[PDB]
Formats: C-alpha cells, sequence, structure tokens
C-alpha cells in the first residue's frame, strides 16, 4: 500500500547507462596528471640525446640537421673516397 | 411540541443516546504503516549521503 519511492530509491539506480559507464572513466583520467606542464625533461645529452636536445627537437625540426647530417656524411666520404679512389 | 400523540419520541430518544458509543475507534495505525517509515528515513538519509557524495565527486 506504499507509495513510489523515486527519490528513496536512487541507490540502484544510476544516471541512465551512458553516464554511469563513462563516469569511472572520467573520474580517474582527471586525477592522476600533470597540472601544467610539469616534468619538461628538455635536458639530454647523450650524444644521441644531445642530437635530441640540440637540433632534433620537435619545436622546429626542420631541414637544417639534415643538411648538416648531409655535409657530415660528404666529409666523412671524401676522406674514405680519397682512401679507396 | 410540533407531534402531539407522538408514542415514538421517547424509543427514538433512547435508542440515540444508546447509540452514540458506537464502537472503540481503530486509531492503530502503528503496525505497518510504523515500519514503512522507519525503513522509509533510513534508506532516505543513505540515499541523500549517496546523491551528495555523488555531487562532490
Amino acid at each position: 500500500v506504499s507509495t513510489l519511492i523515486p527519490p528513496k530509491v536512487v541507490s540502484s539506480k544510476n544516471i541512465g547507462s551512458a553516464p554511469n559507464a563513462k563516469r569511472i572513466a572520467n573520474v580517474v583520467h582527471f586525477y592522476k596528471s600533470l597540472p601544467q606542464g610539469p616534468a619538461p625533461a628538455i635536458k639530454a645529452n647523450t650524444r644521441l640525446a644531445r642530437y635530441k636536445a640540440k637540433y632534433f627537437d620537435g619545436d622546429n625540426a626542420s631541414g637544417k640537421p639534415l643538411w648538416h647530417f648531409a655535409l657530415g656524411i660528404i666529409a666523412f666520404g671524401y676522406s674514405m673516397e680519397y682512401y679507396f679512389h | 411540541s410540533v407531534l402531539k400523540n407522538t408514542s415514538v419520541i421517547d424509543k427514538i430518544e433512547s435508542y440515540v443516546k444508546q447509540y452514540k458509543p458506537v464502537k472503540i475507534d481503530a486509531s492503530k495505525q502503528l503496525q505497518v504503516i510504523e515500519s514503512f517509515e522507519k525503513h522509509a528515513m533510513t534508506n532516505a538519509k543513505e540515499t541523500e549521503s549517496l546523491v551528495s557524495k555523488e555531487l562532490k565527486d
């Protein structure tokens, strides 16, 4: 004889179907993350890492590193050809 | 005063005099209504707490 109780029965009722499914996905995606640009890790110098933080950086990454690599390759090849040819 | 040869006004007067206590009033809404209400506030506070923490989340 008791009336229905919508706001009293919300323990099992969630927000539709998709919103409750994505609530767990969105609650923790924003929890454990850097606030703003933390840990840049820019500093690196290990020849390969020296190239990474010197010319191979993605801020520009223009053809200048490629031209420098080609210049070094042809400089080595000149001596190689002198040895061979 | 309207009736002269009544012969019945005393009988009806006595009948109403003996009829006013018809029976004891029930006033016993305290066996299933009380249990329904107890469950009502219990799980209602539970739902209030859960919706509150969901809002904070």
